[PDB]
């Protein structure tokens, strides 16, 4: 044979694509969950960038490898279509890969792997839409996710008022909940209980019961002015008695068109939502700040998202149970493709439970055993829709501690990795010219 | 310079424990592909230069004298099983290594072997509590003669086979020659001869013992074949007329004296002749040849004699005719003279075939074998001791299981959906534990040349529907009910093998360090 | 031609420098010991495929048995292992406990010595903190045995003991050692291992085994005579057959007359020979080889009870009981070379006759467990587990305190050493607290055995013992971390040895560390 390049085949090709797949994984293994390890970057130059985001690493990463970049590729994907789960996607897919190419070298060809996947990618979206979790604790909910801690229900309580008044259509009938729209602050009253809920726009401005609002943006009661006001303007207002404001900024006047005190060295300017936390020194206030920010978006993705589903591994290990049954039922070489499939799920409690530094093969055990309970009989003393305590270290049901996710996270991130692993297995030669 | 080692080898850790496990599965490749009747055979040659060629497990293990430590307890663990059962080494060896191959990852994982262990402790009582729960007992199934049932058992060991049309005259035979037996059932004590040439149906029945006869000297058209109550005599002695062993070389200086030293040597065959007579034997059966003389002489005294009989053939008469070996011919006397009350010499086949019946120790007999050629009556000598054993166990236990690897898939059906209900470690141990027992009848497959995939998929389906002994079957490519099929195994057999392989298999496992004092 | 080597002038013998420290290379050698049988303690012990000098394979889990096996070379390891033998002395358990702690020391010694601090104040506090142990030590004395010679009691005890050395034939072995102990407390003051002489069988189990009186062997009698009391014994190690004298004797046998009349000469000589034993009233003769067949019916003519015992061993049991001596020659009639034994006869006992020597008249105290067993490699373990046992109990003759087990005292043991390492100022409160770090290294062990995260079950014990719960042990469970107490369990160990284990473990790791340099000398 004579020819311009280099041509090779056999195993050693689909496993150089599972070796490759494997080594992406590993690169975002253990900065899975919100416990994830940061891990660093160093470009060509020599800076160095640190992150723990799964995602921002995926998209800066950067791997000379066909194989490695369809998973670049998928993540991108996931991301644009949802925005969230491209860490799982990339993992799950490895470990069908590596699964995979063990049953390759058990003469198992891969388009039985394939039809089996295919299968159970299938029927483990028909056993996640049969026990799901409609809109629906509120208390509990960002209670678990949330030092603000040491006063549960007296913080927590006013994530749920922020969150439900910020409750509006906007769109056919649809109603989602924004994020810009609480307006929280901070100061250091008397003490860290003196924090308080207000149902009302607080315009961090400076100079009325008189229900015109004036919204202009163009430079000369309630008149706001962008543009500024100058000097001489000033003392017109004071005739008829306006509570004019110069230099209004622009996203806050987008706020009080939309929407339409005696604080510490910077009064608002309040309509009659938004929170000023009053504590005791700056250290303890300001991480109370985020803490909220941070709990009350959780309860805005459950309430958004109107669809959700246990996380902390709940969906994995049940699909690994009802997948390792379903796959009795088939036969014709389907079996060991969907019975692989199972045990692929099981990577992401197991990669959680390591890096929450527990026994993960003791917690992922624990954690089939209730799911196999559930499946047994429906019985009420068998447990059911129990996750993972990454905090403790232990089982717990999600349903009440208030962790779930959208439900077209887990049913897409199953369908990109086995498209993925999918497109990779296909792969049997490879060409160079 | 003051070295701890000094030359002494010695490794500890999870690499020992690796190390042993790589090791136990070359034991287990080795007789890998012998599992089933219709398994690959070994050529194994020693410093003579002979080759032994046989798919017996046992006597594979034996000639191979492997110098590994950890392949020595298995070997080891293969005579255990013999004493016990006598047969079941295969699945002993190649069981065991399957569950260290499963738990090798996770040993490398981090997991301690201790933790392994009580895995295997559990998995195996778990399995032989369900043993004893699956098991069935048959003695008068539907009021059918076990003759019966126990045909059945023999045709389908001997079904696809050399014999596989005349199968059922064979089936009739085997369990005729079991039947045959005292209570205190052998299978050493039954024999089985070759006699090439002839067809298959010609093959005969011996009641008693027998032998090829290859004596072929002189003394014809004499010598009163039949007996009614002899007494059969059994030495070593070598009656030749210049024997290797017998000779009187005395030189003399005189020609009188040659005289006596021609007959003196002629006496010292005579005398010893004239003791057989002196006792009363009128069968002489000698394992060394005998001369023409002496043929004519027992010729002339109403008696038999031929000798050129094998050591076994001899001892297998001693049992039968109820008297002892003598290796002399002075002190012969009745207390090693047996009896019998037909003896008669018999031309099966054209040659010369003698054979006892009706023996006071009759707790023996012969199979005859008729066929075109050696090899066919070789494999049908190995192939019919496998519906013997069949038949002998059946009569011996009645509780019984499906073979062809069917319980080892309800186990493995039973200790995976017990494993779920576990939580801890043990899960993915006993699981692993129950996926270890699918490689028995994935290799009755591969060594059946069948696509195991294929069949051990299909058949863990209908173990999941309700199918409680489907297995594998060597003949057809498909599954079968091998309890309906007569494929049956005594249930202690499994009990002894899953306690045996977890025995051998936690005792590598349990091993860390391997050392060795320099001498 | 220059450079010398550096300190290298003795014979060649490697002398590591300042910078090679020499000190740390003894305790590497006795830190590498410890790792061999660091996984060998306790009841989840891992095996080794030992490989006996004859080729032969072995498979245990006894830490004395290693070393004789593992032919230990450097020196600075042979004194750990001085101590060990010397730990068999006074106590019949604690070899474990010699290795591991004394590495421990050694281990945690190099840590020290790379701070600074001295060799010898290293010393000075391990000496100090040995003596606070043994003042300890009485006070963690929570239980005593009951001095009742109870089966009940003795068999409660020695579970701890049997454990760690053969597990799961924990019940059946501490009965079986308890039944054949307590025979002899009786005798006051006068207890010896010794006495109970184990004698193994092949056979179906251990559960087949049981307990007998006097000296049993499992060969049978050769002679027709199923008891006699004759005190006249005589062992003959040379087998009965045609006797030679030591002179020429050249027989000569050239035709069939002669060979019968010689043939028949070896009858008269047997005859002749075994007569000479009855003359001297000896009913009772032992032998060592094979048994001509004209003799058992010499045997049987005069009535003497002849047995044959082929073992060697099994001889000198008798050479040093009864007092018979094994003779050259063919049944010497020496009366004064001769034993006493009050009672012996045969005995069947599981489907087997095996001959007795007991003492009816006499006091007497000699015993024997009859071990059964279808593998005499594991079978040979289980007379190893019988002798830790046995000497637990022949420690208890003398003061008869226990203490908790599991690395209960360990810990709290280690916890009342730190306190006096606090208040203790200067450099010994490192050897000392260190000294008690080093007793950290027994339930670390013992938690690693089995299967258990080390780190997790030390914090309980610490937690627990710091609220008073003393007695509070390691719970021996593959999937459970946590802990019991040991008392309730009935998990108890030895007063004396820990005392004596502690002694010599310090001694051991003191005396490598009083040494710095090793030298080869020619004679
Ligand atoms: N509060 C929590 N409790 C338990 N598990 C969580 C929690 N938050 C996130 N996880 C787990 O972390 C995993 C990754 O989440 P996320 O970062 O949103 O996706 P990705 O890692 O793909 O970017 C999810 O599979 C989820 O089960
Ligand atoms: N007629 C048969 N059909 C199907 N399987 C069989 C048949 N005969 C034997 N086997 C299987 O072959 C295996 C090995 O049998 P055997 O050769 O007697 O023991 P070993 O292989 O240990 O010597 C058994 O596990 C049994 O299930
Ligand atoms: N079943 C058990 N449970 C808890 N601890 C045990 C058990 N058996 C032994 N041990 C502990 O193991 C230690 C060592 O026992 P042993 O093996 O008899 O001595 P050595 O290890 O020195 O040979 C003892 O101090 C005891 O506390």
């Amino acid at each position: 044979l004579s020819v311009f390049g280099d041509r090779s085949t056999g195993e050693t090709i689909r496993s150089q694509n599972v070796m490759a797949a494997a080594s992406i994984a590993n690169i975002v293994k253990s900065s899975l969950g919100p416990v994830g390890l940061d891990k660093m970057l160093v470009d060509d130059i020599g800076d160095v960038t640190i992150t723990n985001d799964g995602a921002t690493i995926l998209k800066l990463l950067e791997v000379e490898h066909p194989a490695a970049k369809v998973l670049c590729e998928l993540a991108d994907l996931q991301d644009k279509e949802v925005g969230d789960g491209t860490t799982s996607v990339v993992i799950i897919a490895a470990e069908l890969l590596k699964n995979a190419d063990e049953l390759v070298k058990q003469k198992i060809h891969p388009t039985s792997v394939i039809s089996g996947y295919r299968l159970a990618c299938k029927e483990a979206v028909r056993y996640i839409n049969e026990n799901l979790i409609v809109n629906t604790c509120l208390i509990n909910a960002a209670k678990t996710s949330m030092i603000i801690g040491i006063n549960g229900d007296f913080f927590a309580n006013m994530v749920v008022d922020a969150v439900l008044a910020i409750k509006y259509t906007d769109i056919r009938g649809q109603p989602r909940y924004p994020v810009n729209s609480v307006n929280i602050l901070k100061a250091h009253g008397r003490s860290q209980m003196e924090s308080m809920l207000i149902s009302g726009y607080a315009l961090n401005c400076v100079v009325i019961v008189n229900a015109k609002i004036a919204c202009l943006d163009f430079s000369l009661n309630v008149i706001l002015t962008t543009g500024g006001i100058d000097d001489m303007c000033l003392k017109y207002f004071v005739e008829a008695g306006a509570m004019a404001v110069r230099r209004v900024l622009k996203r806050d006047l987008k706020r009080i068109a939309k929407a339409s005190e005696r604080i510490c060295d910077d009064e608002l300017i309040l309509i009659k939502a938004s929170i000023i936390l009053r504590g005791a020194n700056d250290f303890m206030c300001d991480e109370m700040e985020r803490s909220l920010h941070d709990a009350l978006c959780v309860v805005k993705r459950v309430l958004e998202s109107k669809s959700v589903v246990p996380g902390g591994g709940a969906v994995e290990a049940a699909l690994s149970i009802y997948l390792e049954n379903y796959a009795t039922s088939m036969g014709s070489r389907e079996q060991l493709a969907i019975a692989e499939f199972a045990r692929s799920l099981l990577v992401i409690p197991n990669t959680l439970a390591v890096n929450a530094a527990q026994d993960s093969t003791d917690l992922v055990a624990k954690l089939r055993a209730f799911h196999n309970e559930a499946q047994v009989n429906p019985e009420r003393k068998n447990l059911k829709w129990i996750g993972l305590d990454l905090s403790n270290g232990k089982p717990r049901d999600n349903k009440q501690a208030g962790v779930f996710e959208p439900t077209i996270v887990k049913v897409k991130s199953l369908k990109f990795a086995t498209e993925a692993a999918i497109t990779i297995l296909r792969i049997d030669d490879l060409i160079k010219l | 310079v003051i070295l701890l080692k000094e030359g002494t080898d010695s490794s500890q850790g999870i690499p020992q424990l690796v190390s042993n496990i790589s090791a136990c599965q070359v034991i287990a490749e080795a007789v890998r592909t012998t599992l089933g009747p219709r398994g690959m055979d070994k050529l194994i040659v020693d410093g003579r230069g002979k080759a032994t060629i046989s798919n017996d497990g046992a006597t594979i293990l034996k000639l191979l004298d492997v110098v590994h430590p950890a392949a020595k307890t298995l070997v080891d663990i293969a005579k255990s099983q013999d004493a016990e059962v006598g047969d079941g080494t295969t699945s002993v060896t190649l069981l065991a290594a399957e569950f260290l191959k499963q738990v090798k990852p996770y040993v490398e994982e981090g997991l301690h072997p201790q933790i392994i262990i009580r895995a295997f402790r559990t998995a195996t009582q778990l399995a032989v509590n369900k043993i004893k729960e699956i098991a069935v007992t048959v003695k008068k199934a539907d009021k059918v003669e076990q003759r019966k049932l126990l045909e059945k058992c023999a045709m389908t060991a001997l079904s696809s086979k050399l014999i596989s049309q005349q199968k059922a005259f064979f089936a009739k035979m085997v369990v005729d020659a079991v039947m045959m037996l005292d209570d205190l059932l052998q299978l050493k004590m039954i024999g089985i001869k070759k006699v090439q040439g002839g067809a298959l149906e010609d093959s005969q029945l011996v009641a008693g013992v027998a032998f090829k006869k290859t004596f072929s000297y002189a003394g014809f058209e004499m010598q009163p074949k039949k007996y009614h109550n002899p007494k059969i005599a059994l030495l070593n002695v070598e009656l030749e007329l210049k024997a290797e062993k017998d000779n009187a070389e005395i030189r003399v200086h005189t020609v009188e004296d040659y005289q006596a030293i021609v007959d003196a040597e002629w006496n010292i065959l005579y005398d010893k002749l004239e003791k057989i007579h002196h006792s009363g034997a009128k069968v002489v059966s000698s394992k060394l040849p005998i001369g023409d003389v002496a043929t004519q002489y027992f010729a002339d005294r109403d008696m038999f004699c031929a000798g050129r009989v094998p050591e076994e053939d001899l001892k297998r008469t001693m049992m039968a005719c109820g008297g002892s070996i003598q290796t002399s011919v002075n002190a012969l006397s009745a207390d090693v003279l047996g009896r019998c009350q037909v003896f008669e010499e018999t031309q099966i086949g054209g040659e010369r075939y003698n054979f006892f019946t009706g023996c006071p120790k009759a707790k023996t007999c012969t199979f005859i074998l008729r066929g075109g050629a050696e090899q066919f009556m070789e494999e049908t000598e190995r192939s019919l001791h496998d519906a013997i054993m069949i038949v002998r166990r059946a009569i011996k236990n009645d509780s019984v299981v499906a073979g062809g690897g069917a319980i080892e898939m309800e186990l493995s059906k039973y200790l995976r959906d017990y494993s779920r209900t576990i939580p801890g470690k043990q899960q993915l141990l006993i699981g692993a534990y129950a996926k270890a027992l699918e490689i028995i009848p994935r290799q009755l497959c591969d060594n059946a040349g069948f696509d195991a995939t294929n069949i051990l998929n299909k058949l863990r389906a209908r173990h999941a529907q309700g199918g409680t002994w489907y297995g594998v079957d060597i003949n057809n490519e498909d599954i079968a009910d091998n309890f309906e099929a007569f494929v049956w195994e005594p249930a202690m057999v499994r009990i002894n093998a899953l306690t045996a392989a977890s025995e051998a298999a936690c005792l590598i496992v349990s091993v860390d360090e391997t050392i060795k004092n320099p001498r | 031609k220059a450079p010398g080597f550096a300190q290298m002038l003795k014979e060649g013998a490697k002398h590591f420098s300042g910078l090679e420290e020499a000190v740390y290379r003894n305790i590497q050698a006795c830190k590498e010991l410890a790792q061999t049988t660091r996984t060998a303690y306790g009841p989840n012990g891992m095996n080794k495929m030992v490989i006996n000098h004859l080729e032969k394979l072995f498979v245990t889990n006894d830490a004395a048995t290693i070393l004789r096996e593992l032919e230990v070379q450097h020196p600075a390891a042979k004194m750990i292992v001085m101590a060990s033998h010397m730990q068999e002395q006074e106590v019949g358990d604690g070899t474990n406990f010699v290795l591991v702690f004394a590495g421990a020391l050694l281990e945690l010694a190099e840590e020290l010595l790379r701070i600074g601090l001295s060799v010898s104040e290293v010393i000075e506090g391990y000496e100090i903190a040995c003596r606070k142990a043994h003042e300890i030590l009485p006070n963690l004395v929570c239980c005593s045995a009951k001095n009742l010679r109870d089966i009940d009691e003795v068999s409660s005890l020695l579970r701890t003991s049997i454990m760690s050395k053969q597990y799961g034939n924990e019940v059946f072995l501490a009965k079986l050692i308890a039944q054949a102990c307590v025979s002899i407390f009786p005798d006051s003051g006068h207890f010896n291992v010794d006495n109970i002489r184990v004698c193994k069988i092949l056979g179906s189990g251990i559960s087949s085994s049981s307990v007998l009186h006097g000296m049993v062997f499992k060969k049978e009698t050769e002679g027709d005579v199923t008891s006699v009391k004759d005190a006249k014994i005589a062992v003959y190690s040379c087998p009965f057959d045609g006797m030679i004298t030591e002179t020429k004797g050249t027989v000569l046998i050239k035709t069939a007359e002669e060979l019968m009349n010689f043939s028949k000469g070896e009858e008269n000589l047997m005859d002749a020979q075994v007569k000479a034993i009855a003359d001297t009233g000896a009913n009772v003769v032992v032998t060592g080889g094979k048994v001509a067949d004209m003799a058992l019916h010499y045997a049987n003519k005069y009535n003497i009870m002849l047995v044959r015992l082929n073992s060697k061993w099994d001889l000198r049991r008798l050479c040093k009981t009864v007092g018979a001596t094994a003779l050259p020659r063919l049944t010497p009639p020496v009366l004064e070379e001769m034993g006493h034994c009050d009672s012996v006869y045969l005995s069947e006992v599981g489907d087997t006759q095996v001959v007795v020597f007991k003492h009816e008249k006499e006091d007497g105290a000699i015993s024997t467990i009859v071990l059964r067993g279808s593998t005499d490699n594991l079978m040979d373990d289980i007379e190893r587990a019988v002798d830790d046992g046995v000497n637990t109990f022949k420690v208890l003759t003398r003061d008869k305190r226990l203490v908790p087990g599991g690395g209960a005292t360990e810990i709290e043991l280690a916890k009342q050493i730190t306190s006096y390492g606090e208040t203790c100022p200067g450099l010994e409160q490192y050897a000392i607290k260190k000294f008690a770090e080093a007793f950290e290294a027994i339930p670390r062990a013992l938690a690693e055995n089995s299967g258990v995260k080390a780190n997790e079950v030390i914090s309980k014990l610490y937690a627990v013992h710091q609220e008073g719960n003393k007695n509070v042990g390691l719970d021996i469970e593959a999937e459970v971390p946590a802990v019991k107490d040991m008392l309730e369990a009935g998990i108890l160990d030895t007063y004396l040895g820990k005392y004596w284990a502690i002694k010599l473990a310090t001694n051991a790791a003191v005396t490598v560390l009083r040494v710095d340099q090793i030298i080869m000398a020619k004679p």
